[PDB]
């Protein structure tokens, strides 16, 4: 079993809902990694056990070189511990901020990361449902990773009715608290591809209310600066019927995302 | 890998952006 004396602890990397992500490093091998720290307290006050059940057993299953690695965990008298594979270049949410919108080039590559990830997810039947910028990683060659799996499920035989995610990557079955599957992270897909190359995401109001609703009536319009392969694309992922969405081998072999992606 | 078995939605808080939108219905409709 690891335990906290297992590691050297550095810098804070980033700061999650129920604890900070920390720099760690495994004494014996000088190994670098990351610990993501959850507070007991805070999980039992909001009952979200189940979410961080999902996560550890669902995440430790997964082997990808565009899902981060879950190696294992502990806890002691106060916090619950993950050990993950750490992420030098960040988040994708604050290489956004930085460059305020992403080239073509730049974007159908990460669509190709995350269309290969997805494929393996929905090839053991997990649904991630929470892939946004801000549980989008960066590898040391800058290569995208998904992370945060505490919204996710292993969905082989039933849909689900969860309420779960962020609204605004959520396609409207999700938000109306329908029955869902494994096309719902199709649905985030095309809500990436977009805030991407444009810099916001599609369904963006100043109330949750209205974001809400251009999300269920899919009301959303193109910058004259995004391309027609990118329309393309873009429109046939953000379709209302989650069985009109295409399958994730078809975002693959997208003309755009051909013509474009360096993977 | 186990089928994910459900959890009683209402005994947990929910996401955010549904206490957001309980929020908005209160404060102004
Ligand atoms: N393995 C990692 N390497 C580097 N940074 C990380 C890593 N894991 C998380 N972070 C940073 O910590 C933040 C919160 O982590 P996350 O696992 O998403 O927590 P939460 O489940 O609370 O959202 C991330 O958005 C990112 O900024
Ligand atoms: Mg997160
Ligand atoms: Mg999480």
């Amino acid at each position: 079993q690891w335990a906290l004396e297992d590691f050297e602890i550095g810098r804070p990397l980033g700061k999650g809902k129920f604890g900070n992500v920390y720099l760690a490093r495994e004494k014996q091998s000088k190994f670098i990694l990351a610990l993501k720290v959850l507070f007991k307290a805070q999980l039992e006050k909001a009952g979200v056990e189940h979410q961080l059940r999902r996560e550890v057993e669902i995440q430790s299953h997964l082997r990808h070189p565009n899902i981060l690695r879950l190696y294992g965990y502990f806890h002691d008298a106060t916090r619950v511990y993950l050990i993950l594979e750490y992420a030098p270049l960040g988040t994708v949410y604050r290489e956004l901020q930085k460059l305020s919108k992403f080239d073509e080039q730049r974007t159908a590559t990460y669509i190709t990361e995350l269309a290969n990830a997805l494929s393996y997810c929905h090839s053991k039947r997990v649904i991630h449902r929470d892939i946004k910028p801000e549980n989008l990683l960066l590898g040391s060659a800058g290569e995208l990773k998904i992370a945060d799996f505490g919204w996710s499920v292993h969905a082989p035989s039933s849909r689900r009715t969860t309420l779960a995610g962020t609204l605004d990557y959520l396609p409207p079955e999700m938000i109306e608290g329908r029955m869902h599957d494994e096309k719902v992270d199709l649905w985030s897909l095309g809500v990436l591809c977009y805030e991407f190359l444009v810099g916001k995401p599609p369904f963006e109001a100043n109330t949750y209310q209205e974001t809400y609703k251009r999300i269920s009536r899919v009301e959303f319009t193109f910058p004259d600066f995004v391309t027609e392969g990118a329309r393309d694309l873009i429109s046939r992922l953000l379709k209302h019927n989650p069985s009109q969405r295409p399958m994730l081998r078809e975002v693959l072999e997208h003309p755009w995302i051909t013509a474009n992606s360096s993977k | 890998l186990s089928p994910s078995r459900g959890f009683a939605e209402h005994s947990s808080e929910p996401p955010s952006w549904v206490t957001e939108m309980l929020l908005e219905n209160e404060l102004w409709g």
